[PDB]
């Protein structure tokens, strides 16, 4: 079934969320979370 | 922690999801394919 | 460094905006709205 290439996968499925954050410091990890009070 | 960024960066992503499922729902009833 | 993926983040409440905006438009067009 053609649909497995979407069913289940937003439009941004180009990098792991793990892999993203991985290379950050300490005192960037607390200033990005910060911002997920701007976010919403 | 990190693990509020993955969360609310993969909330986001689902969030996505379910409005490109509404427009693929509303554009499929305007006769689409 | 994480300021690009802060951008990133602020970036989806604004494609999320855009599509709501067009599920909005498109209901209009097929009378559910």
């Amino acid at each position: 079934s053609t649909f497995g290439y979407r069913r289940g996968l937003s439009k941004y499925e180009s990098i792991d969320e793990d892999e993203l954050l991985a290379s950050l410091s300490a005192e960037e990890l607390k200033e990005l979370e910060r911002e997920l009070e701007d976010i919403e | 922690g990190m693990d509020a960024i993955k969360k609310k960066m993969q909330m986001l992503k689902l969030d996505n999801y379910h409005l490109e499922n509404e427009v693929a729902r509303l554009k499929k009833l305007v006769g689409e394919r």
